């Protein structure tokens, strides 16, 4: 699932701008 | 068409009058842009109470105004580390247009001042903490949780582009939501006002338009592809690219492909899909029409944009309920006075 997707992308967390 | 004359005459107005307080907003901002205001309070004016917060210019701290008993949001930067990081300009820049703009949904800068060591921003506490986290705690939000919120977010770009401002970092973790529920837009370090086009790489993976990743000149318009994400990523709880590295991300972005979730309204997946559109000439925010293209559209149909401003609608959550906090040294010798004459 997609949700499942976002979990293992590692960026569930507070993102740093570039 | 789709308006009879009563609902047509209305909407014309209140576009009439969007435009003449555009107006007066720009004459009020100018005013302040042209002349900013430095050194209104000093760093013994207040009691440290707790770091929130550390970073690599500076650090954030809750302090209680001695005098008022108010608390605030102390940015402090160190001179020295600003100077070393080459942010003087953006320092300086953020500072001046936070003491020049006015909004109901934007944090306002209380005081500045600058000591031998460092710059303080003095800004307004929000104790209610960043949508990121409620986001994340809650999973999604509603259609229309979500739509309150995004409406916020129009009023306050339709106000910051009207300045001829381009935000540039709209993410839940740059947005605050304070005690009555409403959104407080923080960290201006990449604004930049600009009438034209401008070129720097500078955003949120998830959060950039294509035309920022293909090393295009870019304008106002990137703020409204965000703005999409932005709603995307409130409605579905993760936003609509995204990837274990940030590479991955800019090739779902450039691709020209959305999937939405099935629960997902249609009038949500129109809204979107003309926010998140990579061609230039059909991105709505972009077009003829403007902001009227977003503010007339069917998913804000139930939207009232003057009780929104007003803060006269009922916020769809509170966060639980001063100075709850749960959910530095100054040397002799001045350092970088000349870099920083203008804070």
């Amino acid at each position: 699932t997609t949700y499942a997707d976002f979990i293992a992308s590692g960026r569930t967390g507070r993102r740093n701008a570039i | 068409g789709h308006m009879g004359n009563a609902a047509a005459a209305k909407k014309g107005s209140e576009q009439e009058s969007v435009k003449e307080f555009l107006a007066k907003a720009k004459e009020e901002f100018l005013k302040k842009w042209e002349s900013p205001s430095q050194n209104t309070a000093q760093l013994d004016h207040f009691d440290r109470i707790k770091t929130l917060g550390t970073g690599s210019f500076g650090r954030v701290m809750l302090v209680k105004h001695k005098e008022t008993g108010n608390h605030y949001a102390m940015k402090i930067l160190d001179k020295q580390k600003v100077v070393k990081l080459k942010q003087i300009e953006h320092t300086l820049n953020e500072k001046r247009i936070l003491q020049a703009v006015n909004f109901p949904f934007l944090v306002k800068l209380e005081f500045s001042f600058k000591d031998n060591s460092n710059l303080y921003m003095v800004m307004e506490y929000v104790p209610g903490g960043e949508m990121f986290s409620h986001l994340r705690r809650i999973g999604r939000f509603s259609e229309p949780h979500a739509r309150f919120y995004a409406a916020q977010i129009v009023l306050t770009f339709e106000y910051l582009h009207s300045l001829d401002l381009i935000y540039r970092d709209l993410k839940p973790e740059n947005l605050l939501i304070d005690q009555q529920g409403y959104i407080q837009v923080t960290d201006f370090g990449f604004a930049k006002r600009v009438k034209g086009r401008t070129w720097t790489l500078c955003g949120t993976p998830e959060y950039l338009a294509p035309e920022i990743i293909l090393s295009k000149g870019y304008n106002k318009a990137v703020d409204w592809w965000a703005l999409g994400v932005l709603i995307y990523e409130m409605a579905a709880g993760y936003p609509p690219f995204f990837a274990d590295q940030p590479i991955q991300i800019y090739e779902k972005i450039v691709s020209g492909k959305v999937r939405f979730p099935s629960h997902f309204s249609s009038d949500l997946k129109d809204l979107l899909r003309n926010l998140l559109q990579v061609d230039l000439t059909k991105r709505f925010g972009n077009l003829k029409n403007g902001v009227n293209d977003i503010k007339n559209h069917k998913w804000f149909a139930t939207t009232d944009w003057i009780a929104i401003y007003q803060r006269k609608v009922e916020a769809p959550f509170i966060p639980k309920f001063p100075g709850d906090t749960s959910n530095i040294r100054v040397s002799i010798n001045e350092k970088c006075g000349k870099e920083f004459t203008e804070f």
